[PDB]
């Protein structure tokens, strides 16, 4: 009976944590390389 | 479009109206005649009192030279444009800096020039423009080493990413210093472009067509002043930046032009360039392409501030005070050397 | 010189920012 | 009797015509005043000939103005939800034709401005170009006429 | 252009979860699951005249907000080298403002139709109250956006005024004109408002 | 025996069909005007000429009209399932098929009146291209037409 | 007997038949007419011999709306479910695979006709190329045919 | 009698209210306070006098503030869904309108603590222009007083 | 006895095949003619033996044409849900295979054709890597006639 509670809970904690993980992990790999005073080396 | 008018003045609109403050202190028309109704330097920096520039000159010695004026002038533009930049948030920030790379350019040519002939770097320092300042430490006691100063120009000067277009630093004492610059302003001038294409908007619209005529006065110029040099068409064609309009068959009508009537019929495709080249007479007594070039890119500059919303504001500001500060040195110029009759070759501005 | 177009124009724009300046004041 | 939900579809298109007409005639108000203020600088003389465009995006206001009024005037409590379907339907013609409108307006207004600081002769040319992008707002009011008296 | 990303991201998939599922419901003949007529009479009548209301005074005065930093942004930057535009050009934000003045009387007009039920069933709620509920939100949405993007447009033409002034005097009192005619928009949007919530009667 | 809700389709189609039209009849205004003053500040005599584009994009927005008119008078209490479904998908093809046709007669007509001022010889062309673009808008009336009389 | 929402699909089938066509076909009238505009700046005699690509792209169009309107003509109140299902997926296959021969032909004659302003001998290639990126709008409308005719 | 969850409207517009008005009140400190840092480098002596629009952000978070301790303090058990709703739209009223205000503070103020620096009698124009930013979140808070109280 | 929906998958199955398919040849087409048209000018001799990434695009399309044509043959009124969901399977196979397939070709292609316009050792190679991008579309279509004809 309560399909509608548990549906709602278990959708959006679920949409809020594959959110919360793209974003992270979208921060982490469009992270500044960090070796820019390589780059010019290197290249 | 990208409806710059919801979010520009959040960073940027006091930098506009600020900006657009300075472009009313350039002088106008009537102020040209004024100054060019003068009989004396003293005289000149009378009249030029009551404009915007006020006592900007008036700490200096009362023996008034040519050379003091123009420093003088570069020194307040300078300082206008430190300002802006300090005021400037990320994206202005960047737009700036791609204005003092023209003069950084300059600056860093002088350097390899300098080096390549064994003569300190920080006696070259001071002839460097000020918009261009290498404040880097890098680029400093190199020891007149070309290769370290290659190495310094890479790692800690914005000039990395344009000398990617050389191949290594042996390219500094192989190619000539003039090739060395063309091409870093070629890839400069692309970089610039691409930048403003991504910024879109009204800054793109308002500042592409200056691009475009920069790269297609540049092509012109480089083909009518290569004819009688060693620089073979093949490595003068390299030197055509590619945002103009000729890039489709233009710029290559121009790479194979042999002579000024060929790059006459090449412009003659583009009504715009048309004009500039019937006009430039070229023979003595009347304008020359050059003045017809420096005419129209006055005419675009102007044009850029009837757009609100945008960065080519402060570019064109840069380049009419600029335009402004070498008409008062030529009229300078032409009250010291007393040549009144050439007085009239300033181009006006507003 | 008298352009009655022009006059025409300024006085709607007065009438106009005097009629709707009643409400919003 | 009707739905006691039918009049939502008839409201919201009374608001749809009045807030999407209304974002048009901002729209084009909005580009068409920083254009003419910019220019204005440079032809002083210009300012009330170009003023045009900005009476344009007025007028588109007005239309979404009109069929908001039919609508929440013909809009009762208990009206068919075949009203106010067509209420609805109405609205949104209206304000999204006047959305193009005021568009279209905004973009010629100001371009045709500062050509017209360059070269007086576009004028004419420019009130051709703003007549037809105001036509599709009238456009868009004809058919929302219809379908709010049908 | 990360959180753009996102935005679209989430529209995207949001429309595509809309419309596989609008193909479900219809091709697995579960239509009559997607009850429009249960969402709008369930859904209670306070939630949409207090979302009208909050509505009507909160997107006013963002809007005011709005053109109120676009045009002082402006006023202030040319006032660096002419104050005469912080003295003058004060038009333009009260004008931005009186866009949030409207904002607050269709605010009170809206709020002043409110009333309980007692009643929880829908027919017992009635069309009256069921409309009342729409119409104060359809109100809200229009005093507000309409007010929005005037406030929106009068602030981008006031930047515009205020730039010109700085170079020439005599411009703002012609361009004060466009700055009048996107002020209407505002008071459009009001007499609409007014319009819809005229015959609405909650209780 | 039908549906109180079957007239909402046919309602959107007629909407459709007159909105989607007008946005591309606004964006092909918009863009050729544009167009029409940046060129017109060297070449002032082509305005008129060149004032092709716009009229183009109304045809497009008057095809629209049409068809929305079209729906709206045959839109009816006890509009059956089916033929608001028909109305519905005679606006989607009229307004879409528009928009497209109004987005290519923009780019078209910008590049053919950019052009024409330095290429006379591309106006010919240039009236080619445009009447393509203006026979999809015609294609996408044929369709609504046979979809909204059926 | 049948389910009533099946005109629904079938009416998608057609509209997106035409609209999808019609936006593929606009694109590549649209990147080809920038093309021509661009390259008869210097080369005015290849005005007409660049205007293949047109052609190409409005062929897709009339793909679209000959599945289109076979779609509206076999359009009726009581078509099966399944029928309707076969008139979406025709309508959908015949659309999509037009706007991608859309893109695809834009793209090629843009860069056709670019590169044909400096090298003659490039147009057979380019002709060839269209007719590559042709193939894929006569793939879809067979297919279109094959589940419409079924 | 009243539903279990007729509650969570009222604390989230309490919620709203804080939250809201502390987004907008810390935009506004946020941008002043980057405004006063870069103008305090030349002019030491404008600090004080430049700290005048952080102090309207923290009054626009006051007003924040102050309406959601007005709905936390008339929360209750039994809150019924009227009361409940109007506590939600008071604090979205506040919440927003504060919001407003504190974005167009921080930027007003930003351009004017640079702009006084320059020239001194740019202050009391900023301070007139910062007056009415502030006063557009204090209709917000009105809004919110008259809904609470309903 | 079979649910009256599950044609549904077997016709979007067809549509996929084809129009993924489609697709991928499209964008290599027009990736592999945009490098035509860019090495042409200098090395024009080389375009016919350079068409070949065109031709392996349009071996994709005619992969997905295959695979659509079996589904359409193979789609029946009472198609079992289970056969319906091995058409829909066939057909998202073999058409993101060859969309995959054809965005390979298109970067290779483009990428060795620029490459082979200056160094003529290079075309081999770009067969090869041709030929194992194509397998890619083979598999595809190797999975999806496989489900289709279990
Ligand atoms: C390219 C994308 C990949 C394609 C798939 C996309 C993801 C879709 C899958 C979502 C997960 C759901 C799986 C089934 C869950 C169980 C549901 C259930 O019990 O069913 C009962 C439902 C409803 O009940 P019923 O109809 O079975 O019961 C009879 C009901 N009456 C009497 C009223 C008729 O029906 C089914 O049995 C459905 C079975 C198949 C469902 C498969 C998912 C549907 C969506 C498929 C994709 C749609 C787009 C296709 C084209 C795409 C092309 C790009
Ligand atoms: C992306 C922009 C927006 C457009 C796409 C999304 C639009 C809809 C999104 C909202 C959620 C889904 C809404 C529909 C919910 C289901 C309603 C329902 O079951 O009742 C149907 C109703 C009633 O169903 P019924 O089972 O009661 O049937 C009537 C039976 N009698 C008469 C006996 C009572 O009828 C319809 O079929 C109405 C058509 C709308 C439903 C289909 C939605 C289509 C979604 C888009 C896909 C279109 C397919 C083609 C793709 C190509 C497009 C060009
Ligand atoms: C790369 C490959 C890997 C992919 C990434 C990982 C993804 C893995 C899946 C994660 C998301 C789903 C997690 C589980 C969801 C279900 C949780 C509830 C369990 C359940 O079914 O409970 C039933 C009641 O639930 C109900 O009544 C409601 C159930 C419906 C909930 C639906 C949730 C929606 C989907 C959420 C995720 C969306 C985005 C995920 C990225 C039974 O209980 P009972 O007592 O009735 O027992 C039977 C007697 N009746
Ligand atoms: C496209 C492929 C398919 C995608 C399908 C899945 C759904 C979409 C999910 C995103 C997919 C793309 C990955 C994007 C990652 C997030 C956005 C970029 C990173 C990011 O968020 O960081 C910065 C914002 O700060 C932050 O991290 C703040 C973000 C957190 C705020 C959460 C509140 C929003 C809740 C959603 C409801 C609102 C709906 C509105 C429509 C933005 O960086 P930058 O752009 O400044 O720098 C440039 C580089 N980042
Ligand atoms: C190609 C793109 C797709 C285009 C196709 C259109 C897509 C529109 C999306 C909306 C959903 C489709 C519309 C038709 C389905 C309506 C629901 C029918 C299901 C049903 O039986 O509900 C009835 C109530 O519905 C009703 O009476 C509801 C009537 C209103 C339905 C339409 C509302 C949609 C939302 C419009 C919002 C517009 C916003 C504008 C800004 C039952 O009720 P009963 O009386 O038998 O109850 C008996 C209780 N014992
Ligand atoms: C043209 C715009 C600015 C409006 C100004 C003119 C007004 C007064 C006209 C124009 C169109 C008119 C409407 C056109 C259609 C009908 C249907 C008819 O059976 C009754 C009157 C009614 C409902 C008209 C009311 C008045 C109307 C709105
Ligand atoms: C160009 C001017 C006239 C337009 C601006 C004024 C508009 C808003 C006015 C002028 C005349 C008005 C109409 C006059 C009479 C009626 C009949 C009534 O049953 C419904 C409203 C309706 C149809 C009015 C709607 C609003 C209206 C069209
Ligand atoms: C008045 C000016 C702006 C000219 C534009 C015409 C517009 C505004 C009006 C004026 C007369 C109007 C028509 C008058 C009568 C009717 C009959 C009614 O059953 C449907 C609407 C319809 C068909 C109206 C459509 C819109 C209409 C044509
Ligand atoms: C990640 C984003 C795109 C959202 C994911 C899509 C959502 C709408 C999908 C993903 C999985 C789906 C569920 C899968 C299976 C079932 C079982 C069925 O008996 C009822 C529907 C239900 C419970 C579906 C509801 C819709 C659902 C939750
Ligand atoms: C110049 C004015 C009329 C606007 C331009 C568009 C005109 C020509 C369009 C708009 C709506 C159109 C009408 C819409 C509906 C019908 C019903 C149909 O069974 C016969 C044609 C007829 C009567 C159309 C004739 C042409 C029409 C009047
Ligand atoms: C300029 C464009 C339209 C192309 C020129 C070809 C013309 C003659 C073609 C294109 C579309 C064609 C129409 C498309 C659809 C139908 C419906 C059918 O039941 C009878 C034929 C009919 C009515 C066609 C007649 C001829 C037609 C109008
Ligand atoms: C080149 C010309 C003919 C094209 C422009 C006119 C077009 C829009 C006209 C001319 C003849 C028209 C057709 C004539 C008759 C009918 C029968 C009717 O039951 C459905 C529409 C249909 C099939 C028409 C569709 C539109 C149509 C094709
Ligand atoms: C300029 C070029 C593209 C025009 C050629 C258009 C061709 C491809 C069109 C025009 C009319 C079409 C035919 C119209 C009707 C039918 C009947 C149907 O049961 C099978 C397909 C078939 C036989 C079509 C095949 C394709 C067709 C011949
Ligand atoms: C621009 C021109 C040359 C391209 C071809 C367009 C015309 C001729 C096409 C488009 C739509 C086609 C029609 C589509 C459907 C049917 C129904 C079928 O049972 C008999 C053929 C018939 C009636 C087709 C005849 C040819 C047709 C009218
Ligand atoms: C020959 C090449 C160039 C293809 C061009 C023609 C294509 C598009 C069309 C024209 C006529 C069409 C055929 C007409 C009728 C039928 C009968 C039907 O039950 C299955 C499809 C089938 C067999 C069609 C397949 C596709 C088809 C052959
Ligand atoms: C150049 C392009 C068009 C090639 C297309 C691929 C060809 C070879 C494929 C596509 C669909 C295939 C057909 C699909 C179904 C059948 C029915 C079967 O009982 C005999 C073989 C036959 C008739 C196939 C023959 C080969 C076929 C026509
Ligand atoms: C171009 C070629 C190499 C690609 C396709 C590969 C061939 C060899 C594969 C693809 C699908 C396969 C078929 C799939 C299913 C069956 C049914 C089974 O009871 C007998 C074999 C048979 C009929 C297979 C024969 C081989 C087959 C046709
Ligand atoms: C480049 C293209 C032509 C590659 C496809 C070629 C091969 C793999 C295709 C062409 C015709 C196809 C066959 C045509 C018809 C049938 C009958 C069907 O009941 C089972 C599959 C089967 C037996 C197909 C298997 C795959 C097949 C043999």
């Amino acid at each position: 009976l309560e399909y509608s509670v548990v549906f709602n809970l278990v959708l959006w904690i679920m949409t809020g944590l594959a959110l919360a993980v793209i974003i992270t992990s979208y921060n982490i790999w469009n992270m500044d390389p960090g070796y820019d005073s390589i780059i010019y080396r290197m290249t | 479009s990208f409806f710059p008018e919801l979010y520009f003045n959040v960073d940027n609109g006091y930098l506009e109206g600020l900006v657009r403050g300075l472009k009313a202190g350039v002088l106008s028309q009537a102020d040209y005649l004024n100054l060019v109704q003068c009989e004396t330097l003293e005289d000149l920096k009378l009249h030029l009192q009551s404009t915007d520039y006020g006592n900007f000159l008036a700490n200096e010695a009362s023996p008034l030279t040519v050379s003091v004026i123009d420093d003088k002038l570069k020194e307040k533009m300078v300082v206008e444009f430190r300002h802006m930049r300090n005021h400037a948030y990320e994206p202005l920030a960047s737009f700036l800096d791609f204005i003092t790379y023209s003069y950084m350019i300059d600056n860093v040519i002088l350097l390899i020039t300098g080096t390549l002939h064994q003569r300190s770097i920080a006696e070259l320092v001071p002839k460097c423009h000020p918009l261009g300042s290498f404040e880097q430490m890098e680029a400093v006691n190199i020891a007149q080493t070309p290769a370290e100063l290659y190495n310094a120009i890479l790692v800690d000067t914005p000039l990395a990413a344009f000398f990617q277009d050389c191949i290594s630093e042996q390219d500094l004492d192989e190619m000539n210093i003039e090739i060395i610059r063309n091409t870093l302003y070629k890839a400069y001038l692309e970089s610039f472009y691409k930048f403003c294409t991504l910024l879109g908007g009204t800054t793109a619209d308002a500042m592409c067509p200056i691009l475009e005529f920069e790269a297609d006065r540049r092509a012109f110029i480089i083909t009518i002043n290569s004819f009688g040099t060693e620089l073979s068409k093949e490595d003068r064609a390299k030197l055509f930046p590619h945002c103009g309009r000729l890039y489709p068959e233009g710029l290559a009508q121009l790479a194979r032009a042999d002579d000024y009537e060929q790059v006459k019929n090449v412009a003659d495709y583009y009504p715009e360039y048309k004009l500039l080249f019937e006009g430039a007479g070229s023979n003595p007594g009347d304008k020359t392409l050059e003045d017809r070039f420096f005419e129209h890119e006055v005419k675009l500059n102007k044009l850029a501030f009837l757009n609100q919303f945008h960065f080519g504001v402060f570019y064109a500001f840069v380049k009419l005070k600029e335009q402004e500060c070498r008409n008062i040195v030529w009229i300078a110029e032409c009250i010291a050397q007393r040549h009144r009759a050439k007085i009239d070759n300033y181009i006006p501005i507003f | 010189v008298f352009d009655f177009g022009d006059t025409m124009v300024h006085q709607a724009i007065h009438t106009i920012e005097y009629c709707l300046g009643c409400i919003s004041n | 009797n009707n739905p006691e939900y039918s009049s939502f579809f008839g409201v919201m298109g009374a608001s749809s015509a009045m807030v999407f007409s209304a974002m048009g005639a901002a729209y084009g108000t909005a580009k068409s005043g920083t254009g003419i203020a910019a220019m204005s600088v440079m032809r002083p003389e210009l300012i009330m000939k170009s003023i045009i465009p900005v009476v344009m995006a007025g007028i588109i206001a007005i239309y979404g103005l009109v069929v908001a009024v039919l609508i929440a005037n013909s809009l009762t409590d208990g009206i068919t939800l075949y009203r106010s379907f067509l209420q609805l339907g109405a609205g949104l013609s209206v304000g999204l034709s006047g959305l193009a409108a005021g568009f279209a307006i905004g973009i010629v207004g100001d371009a045709g401005v500062r050509g017209t600081a360059q070269q007086p002769r576009l004028f004419v040319g420019m009130i051709l170009i703003l007549i037809f992008a105001e036509v599709l707002g009238l456009y868009g009011l004809i058919v929302a006429l219809i379908l709010s008296t049908k | 252009t990360g959180l753009e990303l996102l935005y679209l991201g989430i529209f995207v998939a949001f429309w595509a979860c809309m419309i596989v599922v609008g193909i479900c419901y219809t091709i697995f003949d579960l239509g009559f699951r997607f009850d429009v007529a249960w969402f709008l009479t369930e859904t209670s009548p306070f939630m949409w005249s207090n979302l009208g209301i909050g509505l009507a005074i909160s997107l006013s005065v963002v809007g005011a907000a709005w053109g109120i930093y676009i045009t002082g942004s402006s006023i202030i930057g040319g006032g660096v080298k002419a104050p005469r535009i912080k003295t003058k050009n004060l038009v333009s934000i009260i004008f931005c403002e009186a866009v949030a003045i409207y904002g607050i009387i269709m605010a009170i007009v809206i709020s002043n139709m409110a009333e309980p039920f007692s009643a929880t069933d829908p027919k017992a709620i009635g069309h009256r109250n069921y409309h009342a509920g729409y119409s104060m939100f359809g109100a809200g949405l229009t005093v507000g956006l309409s007010n929005l993007f005037c406030g929106v447009c009068v602030g981008i033409v006031g930047s515009g005024a205020a730039l010109a002034d700085a170079q020439n005097p005599s411009l703002f009192v012609k361009i004060l004109i466009v700055e009048i005619f996107g002020s209407a928009i505002g008071l459009f949007g009001v007499i609409v408002a007014i319009l819809q919530t005229s015959r609405v009667k909650m209780g």
